[PDB]
Formats: C-alpha cells, structure tokens, sequence
RNA sequence: CGCCUCUAAGGUCGUAUCCGUGCUGGACUGCAAUGAUAAAUAAGGGGCAAUUUGCAUUGUAUGGCUUCUAAACCAUUUAAAGUUUAUAAUUUACUUUAUAAACGACAAUGGAUGUGAUGCCAAUGUAAUUUGUAACAUAGUAAAUUGGGAGGAUCUUCGAUCACCUGAUGCCGCGCUAGUUACAUAUAAAAGCAUUAUUUAAUACAAUGACAAAGCCUAGAAUCAAUUGUAAACGACUUUUG
RNA sequence: CGGCUCUUCCUAUCAUUGUGAAGCAAAAUUCACCAAGCGUUGGAUUGUUCACCCAUGCAAGGGAACGUGAGCUGGGUUUA
RNA sequence: CGUAAUGUUACGUGCCCAAAUUAACAACUCAUGCAGAUACCAUGAAAGGCGUUGGUUGCUUAAAACAGCAGGACGGUGAUCAUGGAAGUCGAAAUCCGCUAAGGAGUGUGUAACAACUCACCUGCCGAAGCAACUAGCCCUUAAAAUGGAUGGCGCUUAAG
RNA sequence: CAAAUUUAUCAUAAAAUAUAACUUAUAGUUUAUGCAUUUUAACACAGAAUAAAUGUUAUUAAUUUGAUAAAGUGCUGAUAGAUUUAUAUGAUUACAGUGCGUUAAUUUUUCGGAAUUAUAUAAUGGCAUAAUUAUCAUUGAUUUUUGUGUUUAUUAUAUGCACUUGUAUGAUUAACAAUGCGAAAGAUUCAGGAUACCUUCGGGACCCGUCUUGAAACACGGACC
C-alpha cells in the first residue's frame, strides 16, 4: 500500500569513521578500512553529523521497505568486521583417509588432498583480504580468517562445495570440512 | 464522468382504492439525473413492489456537499458481484465531498477486483471521524505532523523543446 | 538530510502546471500521497485540493495550525514577512528574467542584438595575448612587436 | 500545441523549387523560368500539437515529401 | 555544415531506453531528419538481463532452412541492434523510408566529428524518468557482449582516450575563460551598453 | 516476519546445452594499406590548380542577407540517488576527506548559459549601380616569409599525416575598434495611392564547365595470343616469354 | 503400400554431461530435474508396417514433411 | 454506393500510419524461454501459491501477549491394548491421576523394545499488535511437437499491458 | 437551487494543534561526555497563556461561490462555395432606406449639428377591483370568457411627390487594383491539358472467362495475333 516512511539509524561507536557520500559507504577502523556500494538500491543514506548513520525509504511498496534492516545490518557487519574481523573454523572430519591441507607464505589459496584416497588435488583461491591458515594447538582444522564477511564466509563455502562427495550416499560418506563457528578474532577469543 | 447525489422520491401513483401512498426516498450516486431515475427503480424494485410504469417520480434534487474544504474519512458500505460471487465489502477512502469519495471508490474496485460498475450496489456511505476508521492506507494520513518529501512531476513530452539541450534531471542540491 | 520536497503545513509550494500556475499556495493538510489542501490568502487562492505534481516546493515553511481556516493563515504569512523575503529570494530573480525575456517586443529585441554587438567588440579586444611564448623574443622585433608595444610601452610605435 | 499551429491559418504558403527549362522569356526579371512555386493557404489545424492542413493551387507531388514549404507572414492579422 | 534545422542533432545514446528513442528518431527521420545516435553501447532495455538476452537469443535462432545465407542476417554491435528497431518503425521498401534511413548514422562509441559536436537529449525515451526505482536493465553493450560482437573492449580503451583528451579541452577552457571573466572587467566602462541595455534579459545575463 | 530462511535487493558454484574462439565462406562488387602511373620525346597526352582568365552555369544566399552553432553536460555509476561552489586538508588525477553556505526534479532550466562567451555587419552607408570626408576622452587588436622539439589518426569532405609551437632573417611598418561631437559628399522614389506579385537576384560565399587563354611537373600498365600444369567441362586459375 | 537412398526437425529423455531423491553401505537399480549436442547397429523368417527370434553392444528412446516413384525398385496391392 | 468541393461522425491516437509518448488521473502487475496486449477470434481446465493486492469471519492483546535468548515435559505404572513392539506413544474396545510460576496412558522416521528430546502449560525480558481460517483481482504454477516466426511488425515495463 | 462551508459576524463555547516560559535526550560537539551550544526534521495533539478546535449559535455580502437555461447577447478571427444566356417565348416585382418638407417648447456639443416633449386611433402588458368559467389543494392558489375605470409602461397605423452607385438581384457575387497589347505573314503573357509515352513520388492495387454456398485459387479453359 505505499508506505509512507520506512527508516532505521545505526549507531556508531566512538573510533570507526564511517562516512557515507552519494550511497557509498566507507568505514574504516583498527583493523583496515571497508567500502560498500548500496546504490543499486533507491534508498537515504546520510549521516546526520552525530555518530549515528540514517538510511530512510519514501513510498516503498513492502518489498521495497524490506531492505532498510538488510542494509542497516550490513553496515552493522562492517563495524566488526574492521573492528574484530571474522575468523571462521571449519573442522575437517573425515571416516578413514586423512586429509592433508597445506598453505604457505603468503599464498592465499589452499591445496586439499586426500579426499577421499584420490590423486586430484583440489586448489581454491582466497577471496582478496581473506587468509587461510592450518589451526595450531588444535589440529585438523583450518582457520579462515579476514574483513568481509561476504568474502570471508564465500572463501570457507568454497572449500566446504568442495571438497564434496558424489556418486554415494552423502549420509554415510560424512567426509570434507565443515564450518564449525563462525567467529570474530579479537573479541574476546578467536 | 464524477458521480454526485441525489435525493429521488417515488410514489407508486394512486389509484382511487388507495388514497396518498407512502413516498420512498433514496441517496443515489449517478453521472446525471436521466440515470439517477433509473438507479432509483432498479434499487427500490429489490424493495418495494411498483415498477414503472406503476409508479411516479416525486423531486429529484442534488445535494452538494455540506462542507467542501472539511477533509473527512468516507466509509463505503458495498456489495459486489465478483466472477463466482456476490459479496461485501467496507472501503475506506479520504477525500472532501462525498460524491468525490463514492467515485473514488468505482475506479479502486475496477481497478482491483476488475469489477464492472453494474455489479456495485452501495448501501451505506458515510463521514466516520478517526479512532473509528481501520483501513491502514487511510490512517497513514491521521497523523499531525506528516511529512513525507516529495518525488513527483510532469515531464513534458516530447516538450516545449524535444531533443533537448540541457537534461531534466530528477533531482537538484 | 537529503531533504527533497516537505509536504508540510505551511510549506510554500509554487503551483507549477494547473489552473493556478505561477501563484503561492501554501499547504494546510494533505488528503491523501497525490493531492494536498492549498490555500493562499494573500495571493488570489481560495482553499481549495490540489495534485501534488503541479506544485514545486520552496524552502519556506510558515506555521500555522493543521485544521486552521484562511484567516489564521492570511495572519502568519505578514508576520513572516514573506513577500519581501521571496522577491529576493535567489530564484524568483531568475523567474521575472524570463518573465523579461518573454516575447520581447521588435523594438527590444533589435535592440539588444545592437547592445550585445558593441560590448562583444569590446570584448574581443580585451583577450589572449598573454606571457605565452613572447619574452623571449617574438623575432622580427619590429613588426610582429609593433602592436603589443601600445600594451607594453605604450609610446608610441617601433621604431 | 494547438495555439501555435493557429497561428499560421489563414496565410498563405508556397512550394518553391527548381526546374531548368521555360517556354518562357525574360519579360519580368531575368528569367528561363528556373524556380518554379505553387502557392496555396492554410485553411487550419490538424491534429493537438501544431499541425497544419494546406490547400495549394496544383496539388504537391509527393516527392516533395520531406521539403521545405514557407509560410508566408500575410495575410496578415495582427 | 548544414542540416535541415541545424547540422544534424546528435543524441547521445547514454541512458535513453531503446525503443521510446527509436521511435522519436524514426518519426523525426520521416519528417527530413538527420540525426545521429552516438554511444549506441550505453542505451537500456527494461527488464533484468537475461530476460532480454532470451529475446534476443530467440531471435538468432531464426534462419532460413533451405538457405541460412537468405535468412534474417543477426547483426551484433550494439549499434546495429539500435538500426534494427529503427529500420522497423519504418517502411523501408519504399523509396521515402529508404531515404529516411540514410539519414541515420549509429555509432558504438562517439567518433570522428561527433565527439567536439553537440550532444542533446530526448527526454521522453530517457530511463531515469520512465522507468522505475527497483525495475531492471541492462545495456545493448553488455547484451552484445554475451552474443557476438568483438569490440566491447575495444571500444572501451578506444572511449578513454577520447575521455582523456577531453580531460585537457576542458583544462584549457576552463582557464581560457578565467580570462574572460577577466575581460569583463577591463570592459566595465564600456561606454555604458552593457550596464543598461542588457536589463532586457537582465539580472544575470 | 525482533528468530529463522539460497532471495526480496545483493554475492556465488555451474551442463554433452547456448554464444563465441580456432576452422570454412566472404556485401557479387564492403572496407583498409600500398605499387606503378601511358601511345612521350618534332608534336601532344597526363597531372598539380585551388591561384590562370574572360566566360558561363551550380549551390547556399531571395532583393543587405527569410544565418551559424564542426566552441557544449564527466567517464562509469543513480528515482531520497543526484548537485554545485567555497575553504582547510590532499593527489599519479575538479585525489580523497572535514566544516560552511547555496535552487534541496521551482517560475527557473527547454533553448540560448550564445557554453573557444554568436552573428543579417564593422565600414558612423546599414544594399538589384551608392561611397563616405575631421577634432576630445577610451582602447590597444587581426597582420604575409626560409633550416629544431612536444602533439594529433574509431567504415575518410585532399596523409611526400602535422596545427599552439626552439632560437634566427628582414616588411605592408599596413589596415583598427568603441565613444562623445562635428562637418562635406553620394546613392536611394519602379508609375502604384486595394504597390503583390513571373513572388524572382545584380549580392556574397563555396563548385563544376567548354572555347583561343601562363607555368609547374610526368614518361605506365592490363588483357588477348602463345606457354605452364601446382589447375581445368568451358571460363577462370598457378606460371613463363630482351 | 513398403523397402532402399538422403537430409532436416520435435521431445512425449533410452544413453551419455551436470544434478536433486530413495526403503541410496559398495555394486546394481529406481524416481525426478536442466537438457535434443553426439549416438541409437548386423542378421534369420515375412512384400509388410508393429511385435517376436539369434547376436553384438556401456547402453540398443519415441515421432514429424501420408518426407521421399520425371530418385530407384516393383515384392504387396490392382486391368486383360 | 450518381460526379465533385467543404464540414462533421462508432474504430483508433509511441513508430510503421492520419491522430495524445495527453502541462488528464487513481490503481493493478515482474512473468528464466509465448508477461500481457479489444468483441466474434483463432484454445486451455480441475486443484494450489507465508508471490503481491484488496476483502469477510473468529480468537489473543496494551493483564504484557506475538516472536526469540532463557525452564521442566518425567510420569499415579510395561493398567490394558502388547512381542517390528510400547517403559511418556502403530493399532487401540477404551479413560481415569501428576504439580504449581509452571510438565502431555505423548504425535513420531522407526530411537530391536527403553531413553531422551522438544512444537502445550507458565515465571521471564520483550511492551506492540499478533494469530489463524476464508474469499477473488493480477502474475505464477498446472502448460509437451515437429521448416524459422509472429499481440500484424517494431518494440513497450512510474507502459506503449 | 441548495448551500448559513468561502467571507466577515455574535454567543458560555471545548478541541481531532500552531505561537511566546522549558526537563531530558543521540550530538561531529564545549570546557569541566553532564552542561555550553545545537537537533527540534528527540522536543512530551506535556506545564502556562493564547490560537471556532469540529459544525455546534447566528445572519448575511464578491446578487449566495459552481452548474443548468435563455436573450442576433454582442464581438472577433477564419474556411470552402456564389445557378445565375433579367424573355434564343412574360413586367427588375413589391419592400425598405437616403435626399426640400408648416411648427412651438425643452436641452445638448456649440459644425453643415444632435436628442427630447407636445397629434389622433387601435391594441398590449403591469396594477386595482368587480364578474364569470373551471380545477392541484383549498388559510388559499391556479385558470377560461369578460367588464370597466384606476392606472402606469410598450408596440402598430396615420410617410405623399420627384430623385439616387442602399434587400429578394426574386439558387444574387459583385466591385477597386496589378500583369499582359489577340503583330500585315509569323512573337509574347497567363491559365490549362495521363494526347501516346518517358521522368519522379505517395497511396491504391491478386487473373480473367466459368460452374459454384464460396475462385487469386494447388477447380477447368486461355502462349500470341
């Protein structure tokens, strides 16, 4: 029916610079800095000089209003994301082969073999900003870790679509890397 | 056309068996008064029995808005024939005269439920304050302070210049 | 804020493409997203509804009551003072420009392409020989350095 | 609009054009009769946006589609 | 130099729908036209994308059997795609409309006198006031990326040479008339037709 | 729709499919780069012409003269986007950021901002013969020639591509505006007082044209016939001929 | 009428590619989705056309121009 | 329905193509392999959609619900029904009991039979509308043919449906 | 014709919101994040005053906004057309207008000027009754044939004689002006012309005979003279 007005502020604390111009977001904390353009979406965007950052929608249908508490959040993911980061921890398991993940210095990108007794080696890059590591002090485990949520948590995904299973039951062949806690890094453990 | 009321009061003429029968009156919402008299007998044959030719037409008389810059919620008591039937409904609309409201209310059903206008009858059509009014798209506008910025205008086209030199621009500062 | 067009009471919106074009309603209430109650005292407007595309929206904002009649509306654009602040406002300069370039009687217009000739001879003169490539040296000196020698010495010829 | 193309009713409008030869002779200015014309006027308006409806002393070719015809100022009203 | 009202009207093609300018350019080229569309790479299609590459994908599958070198030819650059809406909105079996298509030029990216030449608008066939906020589209130079046409990128490095030579025009002109404005104050004691006479126009001009 | 959710925006993996590449044709005959550039030497062809002429016609220009806009809005982003300027910070770059103002899709702007600040006009003659002659405060401007660097090429209106342009050599040292004010001089009346009429061109700017009209430069190829046999129904084709 | 020859098209998908599901442990299969690119044969009997038989095959899908007699053949049908 | 001139008329007015991209509006609809586009007419249903739009009925509610982070859910007892087997449960003649702020002889793939567990109850925070059922607009789905192809064509999506 | 909304207007009026005193609240902020200053487009349809606060109560003037209707109302600007052999066998018919016209008052710009009032007869309205006829509802109202004065208004008739470039010309089209002389033999000017074509362009446009419910028919006939 058309609402009227649709709007949501995000509160911003007292380091982080987020400075919105023309929809683009910036923001930039301890941890790097993070741009996100939301201009494929007719929305207010503008920061009222308080801390806080205003987004608004006039006369959006009910669609259209669904997107002002998608974008307050993504914003919200922003400062943790160069305030705490991500770390993700996906977890290996495996029946009866071992599963061998190497990384080096500064190689980005993994190389997962052993899967499941077979000769191809899967290789997927790192998305760019995103580091991938083999856990210490807890072992068969890997440590995905970045900025970007949607390139920390598509760089995981893409090693857990692959390594997978195909021509058996995926009931029993339980074997690959699945995330197990999607974390934040310094606050408060890993 | 725009659709305004009237008042048309009928008869059933008297024969000399009966002396001065009962008068009926109506609230008929019509483009004209040829189709008010004719909006009459279709309603009142659901009602009472004289058809015409059995009956008169006493004073067909329009009525003109009692408070035309007075902004008031109009409730529209209706019933419809849809495809498989026959039903109610309560609309809401906001306007400042009463026939304006009733014609707001033959496009809305047109355009929503595809309607026809021959299927509407409308019982009731009344002026409710607020704090009585449900209907979500008119209690948008019960609210002192409204604001809402506009973007809304013409557009000329092809224009007072078609291939123009300068660029429209939906927006300035 | 963005701020694009308060629909507001009393935001002095300019009617734009109706049967009012050109004079200053104010707004006292909306009737629903398409339509607002325009009323104008002080400059020939009866209350009276209207479209919301043929109005264009200044950044006055008076204030009065939402409910209120023309009278108490008539009495809050004197104590703004608005007549003499919107004749000056930046752009309604720039709509009695236009409204002095309207159709422009022959006499006016002949003229003008008589006015702007003579300042543009005049302005063709005042241009374009800067410190560019001369000194040093606009060989030969005495010629293609006759004319700029009234801008440098300025008497009188070389010489 | 309309109020435009109400303007030009009542005057006069001519299709000029070229020939080469005259079955004619200088007897008037100078000519071979090398520019030929076909006169007509404009008796109103067509369609709501400044359209205008003619009636020439021939009739228009129809190769003379796309080409100029003028409007002359007269009969002139004000 | 000459055209039938001015030397031809260039319109740039950026953010104008396909269809809402073919037609205006169409009924303006019947009228005696000559226009010119530049940056035929930048024009719209409503509708997310592949809802018009299925369009268009359907219309390469039309060919004629007993011959596919009869059949309808499925011309790719964007500009091409441009001239086929055009060439329908006018009967170019005859002689008139055939005419009326060779005063048509179509370019994929704004060469060659038209890039120092006027570009004006048609604001009637322009996306941004037709269309609406959460529609989609697409543009012809993404579409005719995706279906056969070579020089996406060629016209890309090709355009921001002409944006970088445009980058010093707009240098110099920029400080050439910082003279001008100069100028109008040696002038200011004309003899005074400036200082009255041009309160015709006359607050700003 | 306080959670949840592959979806609503927005990201993503991705088929023997699809579309391209590679491969085969090529608008008959489209386009681009390039090579040579005639029957010569008496005499005439061919350019280079645009200067070369009267001449004659062409197109724009219609009774100066019913025009130019080949100077402009940035590239990508976009219906709360999208804008400017200013200033303090900053660029490889109106780099990016921070305050403050401005019309916060007005009339505005849809034409003239005439977007290197336009012209039917300078000439104080503004036009079918016309031209112009001096003093007082402003103003300083377009001007022709021979040996270096930086720059310009998107299916073409002249590529031994080249226009601001190193330091050199000399002149017509010529023509000049605007303004107040003064003077000479000259053209101009188409016959009609229902001056509309062939509705035109002596005008100027660009372009061809032929008959006697001045020089600068130039000095080939193709095809047939014969030959080959990498080819061939015939053409065509690959070849060769002091 | 069939067969022979030869080309193109459909998808109502037999197989293969990419998948989702099982009462999916593996193997084998079944159900479904995107999907018409390549493939879909050699014989005995009958003029057949389907079905059946031997066999090969990872696997042996269904149809369109009544496709196709100045293409043939002339076995069926059909003049004396 | 003679042969002409002028004017005015149902079908139409984005371009083909005469006339609106209407200084006229309110809505509806996003269609990934025919979105849809004028009668007759050139097909398409039954039945659905927490797609969106409107509407009708009934409950919960400004006693604090709805959602969610936070509690229990075992048992008076394998009463019996019962051996794939019923200990909180296929079936099931039958049917009666916990506790308080607050716990189900309890629906289950089959957890051989057991356990737990958790969608009720109710103390929370929340403190504002929530819940279902129903209806008929459009779109989707249902919706599969053979030359290449048809709202007449182009093309349209704050429409040009 | 209702609308007493419009507008101003009184009456105790009680509201469905703006103006002057202000606690908190996010605040890039100030100094010691309170305040200081903003934001009020957090401001409490909170506190004080005031604001028709909705009509309630009132009456109205731009005749009471708009709509419908009527008055050669009037004016303006256009477009197309204009039979007409007024006797190759029946009045140029009547109308109307303009020019010399006894007066006398009353005014008027002051010009050859102009207006008015004064004459009889016949009506017709408006008004005041008295009759009469006959009906919606009848306190009355409407109506037919009258009558007479009271009266105040308006039309008609009373314009004869002679003359003239003023309507139907009894389907009117008629004028001013421009261009152009139908030369003794033969030019020229203006307009027109699918003569058989050719050129150019836009619209239209299937192949005839035939039998047929239906033919361009993938029905038959017809290569051409």
């Amino acid at each position: 029916m058309r609402t009227i007005n649709s709007n949501q502020c995000v509160k911003i604390p007292k380091d982080i610079k987020a400075s919105v111009k023309a929809r683009v977001v910036t923001i930039t904390g301890t941890r790097g800095t993070l741009k996100r353009s939301f201009k494929h979406l007719a929305l207010d965007m503008y920061m009222p000089d308080k801390r806080t950052l205003k987004v608004e929608k006039w006369f959006g249908t009910k669609k259209e209003l669904a997107a002002v508490r998608t974008v307050c959040s993504h914003i919200e993911n922003m400062i943790k994301g160069v305030t705490f980061g991500f770390q993700y921890k996906m977890r290996a398991v495996y029946a009866h082969f071992p599963i061998n993940c190497v990384t080096s210095e500064n190689n980005t990108v993994i190389e997962i073999r052993n899967f499941l007794g077979e000769k191809y080696i899967r290789r997927v890059e790192m998305a760019p900003g995103v580091t991938v590591v083999n856990s210490t002090a807890q072992k068969d485990e890997l440590i995905v870790e970045g900025n970007d949520i949607e390139s920390v948590s598509g760089s995981a995904a893409l090693i857990q679509q692959s390594t997978t299973v195909k021509n058996k039951d995926i009931r029993k062949f339980l074997d690959g890397l699945y995330v197990s806690e999607k974390t934040t890094v310094v606050k408060l453990e890993s | 056309g725009l659709l305004k009321e009237y008042e048309v009061v009928g008869r059933k003429l008297p024969s000399e068996k009966e002396p001065q029968t009962p008068l009926y009156k109506m609230r008929i919402f019509a483009p004209d008064n040829i189709v008010a008299k004719s909006r009459f007998w279709y309603f009142l044959r659901q009602l009472k029995k004289f058809k015409k030719t059995t009956g008169e037409i006493v004073s067909i008389k329009q009525v003109y808005e009692t408070s035309p810059v007075k902004i008031k919620n109009f409730g529209i008591w209706l019933r419809y024939d849809s495809r498989s039937g026959t039903h109610n409904m309560y609309r809401e609309y906001r306007d400042l005269t009463v026939g304006g409201a009733v014609t707001q209310c033959y496009r809305d059903m047109g355009a929503r439920h595809r309607a026809r206008a021959h299927s509407i009858q409308i019982i009731k059509v009344d002026s409710i304050p607020a704090a009585k009014t449900r209907r979500v798209h008119v209690k948008q506008f019960h609210d002192s302070k409204i604001k809402f910025p506009l973007v809304q205008r013409v557009h000329h086209k092809g224009n007072r210049k078609l291939f123009s030199f300068r660029k429209p621009r939906t927006y300035f500062q | 804020m963005p701020f694009e067009r308060f629909v507001q009471t009393g935001r002095i919106a300019k009617a734009s493409a109706g049967p009012l074009k050109g004079r200053l309603v104010a707004i006292v209430d909306v009737i629903d997203q398409n339509r607002v109650l325009v009323d104008g005292p002080l400059t020939g407007v009866p209350r009276q509804e209207y479209r919301l595309n043929n109005l264009h929206l200044t950044k006055y904002r008076i204030k009065f009551p939402y409910t209120a009649p023309t009278r108490i509306v008539r009495k809050a654009w004197t104590e703004s003072d608005l007549k003499a602040q919107w004749k000056v406002s930046p752009w309604s300069v720039k709509a009695q420009n236009i409204c002095k370039r309207s159709s422009l009687n022959d006499f006016d217009r002949f003229k003008l392409r008589y006015a702007k000739r003579q300042r543009n001879k005049l302005l063709t003169i005042a241009f374009n020989t800067l410190k560019k490539r001369t000194k040093a040296d606009g060989t030969p000196r005495v010629l293609k350095k006759d004319r700029r020698e009234r801008l440098r010495a300025e008497k009188a010829k070389g010489g | 609009r309309k109020e435009h193309g109400s303007f030009y009713v009542g005057k006069r409008c001519v299709y000029v054009y070229k020939a080469e030869t005259k079955k004619c002779v200088p007897q008037h200015p100078e000519r071979k009769t090398r520019v030929r014309a076909v006169w007509g006027k404009v008796t109103r308006i067509h369609g709501n946006t400044g359209a205008v409806r003619a009636r020439f002393n021939r009739n228009l070719p129809g190769h003379a589609m796309g080409h100029r015809i003028r409007i002359m100022l007269y009969p002139s009203r004000i | 130099m000459t055209g039938l009202t001015n030397r031809t009207v260039v319109i740039d093609g950026r953010g104008h729908l396909l269809g809402r300018l073919a037609s205006v350019v169409a009924k303006y080229l019947l009228q005696g036209g000559k226009v010119a569309v530049v940056r035929c790479e930048e024009l719209n299609l409503s509708g997310h994308f592949y809802r018009n590459k299925i369009k268009f994908l359907a219309y390469l599958r039309k060919r004629c059997n007993v011959n596919p070198a009869r059949g309808p030819f499925h011309f790719r650059a964007p500009s091409r795609i441009f001239y086929k809406a055009v060439r329908g909105m006018i009967p170019h079996k005859t002689k008139r409309g055939q005419a009326a298509l060779a005063r048509l030029r179509v370019f994929d990216g704004i060469p060659s006198p038209y890039d120092k030449r006027r570009r004006v608008v048609v604001p009637i066939a322009m996306r941004v006031l037709t269309l609406r906020s959460d529609r989609k589209y697409c543009q012809v130079g993404r579409l005719s990326h995706e279906v056969g046409w070579h020089y996406q990128d060629v016209i890309k490095s090709l355009e921001r040479k002409r944006k970088a030579k445009l980058r010093v025009t707009l240098k110099h002109n920029r400080e050439l008339k910082k003279l001008t404005v100069k100028a109008r104050e040696n002038i200011a004691k004309a003899a005074e037709p400036f200082n009255k006479i041009i309160k015709s126009y006359g607050y700003e001009v």
